């Protein structure tokens, strides 16, 4: 249920998949690796 | 209706072969034998309504007369028969009977019971009062 296709809408229609074309098999004992990393420094002159 | 009928059924088979492609692409459990079972079952469900939906048109335009007539003309003949083996049920068993049976046992009940119920309430005093007698005597010992 997690494996659900994540993409950005934009076109109603898709004539190929995402799995589809990844080709991968992914049955109810397949972990789904995800990762997100946000990096933000608000940088100032340290010569005040 | 025939023209339309093939139009739209071809537009439905586009439709569930264009969906079957998307289901297959995609990755399913055990579902996928159920999605073409709904399929099928929904295809023979529009083909049965488009069987139907063409007789009752051809039917209800009044174009099929005398057929409708011929049936009612059985079916009232039918009831007509039904009615008639009522009447002759209705003839065979009488009801004069059953007033004179009543009024037999209504006689005898007045005239036999009404002693027999006077009997019964009397015996029934008569115990009564010998139980109270006992108990009260009961009583009376206990307190002693």
């Amino acid at each position: 249920l997690l494996d659900s296709p994540i993409k950005v809408p934009l076109l109603l229609s898709e004539p190929i998949n995402i799995i589809d074309a990844l080709e991968m098999r992914d049955a109810v004992e397949k972990p789904q690796e995800f990762t997100i990393v946000a990096f933000v420094k608000y940088d100032k002159n340290q010569d005040v | 209706l025939s023209q339309v009928y093939s139009k739209v059924h071809n537009g439905s088979e586009i439709l569930f072969s264009y969906f079957q492609d998307l289901v297959i692409t995609l990755p399913f459990e055990l579902r996928k034998h159920k999605l073409i079972d709904v399929i099928s079952m929904y295809r023979e469900l529009l083909k049965d309504l488009s069987k139907e939906a063409q007789e009752v048109f051809k039917a209800i335009q009044s174009l099929k007369t005398t057929e409708v007539l011929r049936n009612l003309q059985d079916l009232l003949q039918f009831i007509f028969q039904l009615i008639e083996d009522n009447i002759k049920q209705l003839k065979e068993m009488k009801f004069t009977y059953l007033i004179n049976y009543i009024q037999d046992e209504i006689n005898t009940i007045f005239s036999d019971y009404i002693p027999y119920v006077f009997k019964l309430l009397k015996e029934n005093l008569c115990l009564n009062l010998h139980k109270f007698n006992e108990f009260i005597q009961n009583e009376l010992q206990e307190a002693s």
